[PDB]
């Protein structure tokens, strides 16, 4: 297998309309229930929505009746939700998911920022070397979320640690992303971290060295 | 609308330990006709979408570990966790499939008690490339410690630094249970051009007395 893929959410003004697509595979999509819940960033989980199987019996959240719009298509295998007067307590990862027994599958979501907030990409800096070693890069002004950060190409994954993003003074986004190292490696090892700020278009490979 | 309000909000277990977190509802969420209470219970790990553990209140999802059971009636409701592994730290929700809105409960924030650890430390001066644009980031990285607690400190020439950085802490380790934490000190070229003794200084229930780590501007 079951795969739920949430797309359509991005930075949004404030009064503005978004449609959400979550496409299925893996099932007979018309014989479930399907259903919306979002979650702003470091909080709870907020039902939103659901669908019976032919969309006959839909219902809403209360902070949403009235703005939103569930609906299927069947035949194409897509879940939809359609967000209009959107405002800044809306903003959220949104999720779809696939009712059986409980919410039995869930898609990665898709963050939905709704903001007068311009997109700015953002500077990747190294955090140079100084047993083992840290360096790392650090993320610095950007809008909206979210960054990615991977080490050569997603090969160094042991002792890496991607920091969650800090809201800073200006209103920009940072973060860093640190990886610890044997000092031995430091001559023979190239560290590279690529970082990518879709919302922006931003692909940087960052080599760090001393 | 049924409200669901979960207790505790957040609790610290120890490894190998039994967790219970609780869930009670406004009103009764037993559909007679089918003779299931309509509750489910979610894990939601660090940076993933939730899992679903257990619907029907009792009934545990193929592939959930037996180490999971859910329990109650009507209007309380249980999530057991025993022997409690790294791989359990997560948020729980329980939710009603009763009524719509389908509401969940606020979430309870299990911690995993594990052994006192203590930060490695490192410090970073700011780039060449970043101060050219005006600014001086400083690093300072707390890595793999445990409990949470800890207190960073800038010294800027023995010169105590507040209200110019922020901290970052990671969600604990699936595997470790620890920690890690980036502090970041942010001054303008300029001011940080007229200083040279630029230190972080950690104080942690692990360390038997502060470390402090330092560079020269200069060197
Ligand atoms: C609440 C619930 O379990 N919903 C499930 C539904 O169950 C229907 C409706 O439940 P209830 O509101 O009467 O309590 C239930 O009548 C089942 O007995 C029929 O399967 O079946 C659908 C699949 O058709 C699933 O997608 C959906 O999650
Ligand atoms: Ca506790
Ligand atoms: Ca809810």
């Amino acid at each position: 297998e079951v795969q739920l893929v949430e797309s359509g959410g991005g930075l949004v003004q404030p009064g503005g309309s978004l449609r959400l697509s979550c496409s299925a595979s893996g099932f007979s999509f018309n014989s479930f229930w399907m259903h919306w819940v979002r979650q702003v960033p470091g909080k709870g989980l907020v039902w939103i929505s659901f669908t019976n199987n032919e969309g006959t019996t839909t219902a809403y959240a209360d902070s949403v009746r009235g703005r939103f719009i569930i609906s299927r298509d069947n035949a194409k295998n897509t879940l939809y939700l359609e967000m209009n007067n959107l405002r800044g307590e809306d903003t959220a990862v949104y999720y779809c998911a696939r009712g059986d027994g409980g919410l039995d599958d869930w898609g990665q979501g898709t963050l939905v920022t709704v903001s007068s907030a311009s997109t700015k990409g953002p500077s990747v800096f190294p955090l140079a070397p100084s047993g083992t070693a840290a360096l790392g890069c650090l993320v610095k002004d950007y809008f909206p979320e979210p960054v990615t950060v991977s080490w050569n190409s997603g090969a160094l994954t042991s002792g890496v640690h991607t920091f969650p993003a800090v809201l800073q003074s200006s209103g920009l986004y940072s973060l860093s992303s640190v990886v610890t190292v044997p000092s031995s490696s430091l001559g023979t090892q190239t560290y590279i971290c690529n970082v990518n700020h879709k919302p922006s278009n931003t692909k940087v490979d960052k080599k760090v060295e001393p | 609308d049924i409200q669901l309000t979960q207790s505790p909000d957040s609790l610290a277990v120890s490894l190998g330990e039994r967790a219970t977190i609780n869930c009670k509802s406004s009103q009764s969420i037993f559909r007679t006709s089918r003779n299931k209470n309509l509750l489910n219970w979610y894990q939601q790990r660090p940076g993933q979408p939730p899992r679903l553990l257990i619907h029907w209140a009792s009934t545990r999802k193929s592939g959930v570990p037996d180490r999971f059971s859910g329990s109650g009636f009507g209007t309380d409701f249980t999530l057991t966790i025993t022997s409690l592994q790294a791989e359990d730290v997560a948020i729980y929700y329980c939710q009603q499939y009763f009524s719509p809105p389908y509401t969940f409960g606020q979430g309870t924030k299990l911690e995993i008690k594990r052994t006192v650890a203590a930060p490695s430390v490192f410090i970073f001066p700011p780039s060449d490339e970043q101060l050219k644009s005006g600014t001086a980031s400083v690093v300072c990285l707390l890595n793999n410690f445990y409990p949470r607690e800890a207190k960073v400190q800038w010294k800027v020439d023995n010169a105590l630094q507040s209200g110019n950085s922020q901290e970052s802490v990671t969600e604990q380790d699936s595997k470790d249970s620890t920690y890690s934490l980036s502090s970041t000190l942010t001054l303008s070229k300029a001011d940080y051009e007229k200083h040279k003794v630029y230190a972080c200084e950690v104080t942690h229930q692990g360390l038997s007395s502060p470390v402090t780590k330092s560079f020269n501007r200069g060197e």
